[PDB]
């Protein structure tokens, strides 16, 4: 059996930690929902 | 709990409590990603949560309801993955998202790499709306991770 339990807010926290580039991908997806590389 | 914000997604049937997910609940509905519950129904304290709609292609699916989240990424600014890493407390991390380019259109991807147990975290734009989930995505040459930001309709 699953269960959920909270973990907290939504909430945008101004002092956030930026990390992370912002590539641009050319990607194929399935009917499984699955994500594939096309170039 | 119907109490709005995300949520852990628990179970006791692996070796002893495992996480292997996290969803957002909003508007008395609960959504997560398909591949996290497989669309199984859920317990919160007493109550039972039951599956009202999913899809596989889109790795999501909802309880209670039909999926509530509408907001999505304007294209331009900087967003936050509010990561819930299983046994770790809850982060807001921001980042300026990529797109991923298919044929049916343009997806913003998040890079960031995190544990099998955040799937479902929810991505937020500037005014606390969550503008998608993260768990789905791929692995570039380089090994990072890159997630897509999968929101329903």
């Amino acid at each position: 059996d699953m269960y959920i339990e909270r973990a907290g807010d939504i909430t945008w926290e101004k002092d956030a930690e930026v990390t992370g580039n912002s590539p641009r991908l050319d990607v194929a997806l399935d009917e499984s929902g699955d994500f594939s590389l096309v170039e | 709990e119907t109490t709005d914000g995300v949520y852990r997604v628990m179970t006791r049937r692996l070796l002893g409590s495992t996480q292997v997910g996290v969803g957002v609940m909003q508007e008395g509905v609960f959504h997560t990603m398909w591949h996290v519950t497989k669309g199984a129904a859920l317990r919160s304290g007493e109550g039972r949560l039951d599956p009202y709609w999913g899809d596989v292609k889109q790795d999501l699916v909802s309880y209670c309801g039909p999926w509530k989240l509408d907001a999505a990424w304007d294209g331009l600014s900087e967003v936050q993955l509010l990561a819930v890493p299983p046994g770790e407390r809850a982060k807001n991390i921001q980042t300026l998202p990529g797109i991923f380019k298919t044929k049916d259109g343009d997806i913003g991807a998040v890079a960031l790499d995190y544990p099998a147990g955040t799937s479902g975290s929810p991505i937020l734009d500037k005014c606390g709306r969550v503008i998608g989930l993260y768990g789905n995505g791929v692995v570039i040459k380089n090994g990072s991770y890159v997630s897509a930001i999968t929101q329903g309709k």
